[PDB]
């Protein structure tokens, strides 16, 4: 799936206790050009109403009957291009959110979370952003990931 | 729509 145009809203709901406003704001904005770098597409930050990346924290249930699982385990999830859900991501803030190696970098877990809200799947490549699982190693997107995304919206 | 972790 695949969104049929270029220029995408983010709002940020809320914000996870773990980290300031200001750091939470500059992860998600770095996140975002990692993508934006390697393709036609732009964001734009909106503070109130509707936006096509609605981005949230929260714990167990939290409104979508897709429940995260207390601490560790899974990390966070998001809705593939479409309206409503669609884009989505919600962050498990039983986690530990940091800007650091320690607990989950948020930075990293975003600039994967939107990598799925643009359509992305996983990736095989153990090196991939994409790549299901968490490891924690100037950040420079991966070549299967740079090849994934052009495939779908071009350079 | 089943999000992706
Ligand atoms: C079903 N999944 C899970 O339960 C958990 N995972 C998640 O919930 C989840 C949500 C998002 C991610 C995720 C985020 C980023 C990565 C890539 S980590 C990474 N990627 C890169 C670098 C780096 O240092 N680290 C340098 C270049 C690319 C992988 C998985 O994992 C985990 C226990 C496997
Ligand atoms: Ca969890
Ligand atoms: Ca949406
Ligand atoms: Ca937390
Ligand atoms: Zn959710
Ligand atoms: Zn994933």
């Amino acid at each position: 799936l695949k969104w049929s145009k270029m220029n995408l809203t983010y709002r940020i709901v809320n914000y996870t206790p773990d980290m300031t406003h200001s750091e939470v704001e500059k992860a998600f904005k770095k996140a975002f050009k990692v993508w934006s770098d390697v393709t036609p597409l732009n964001f734009t930050r909106l503070h109130d109403g509707i936006a096509d990346i609605m981005i949230s924290f929260g714990i167990k249930e939290h409104g979508d009957f897709y429940p995260f699982d207390g601490p560790s385990g899974l990390l966070a999830h998001a809705f593939p291009p479409g309206p409503n859900y669609g884009g989505d991501a919600h962050f498990d803030d039983d986690e530990t959110w940091t800007s650091s190696s320690k607990g989950y970098n948020l930075f990293l877990v975003a600039a994967h979370e939107f990598g799925h809200s643009l359509g992305l799947d996983h990736s095989k490549d153990p090196g991939a952003l994409m790549f299901p699982i968490y490891t924690y190693t100037h950040f420079m997107l991966p070549d299967d990931d740079v090849q994934g995304i052009q495939s779908l919206y071009g350079p | 729509v089943t999000p992706l972790n």
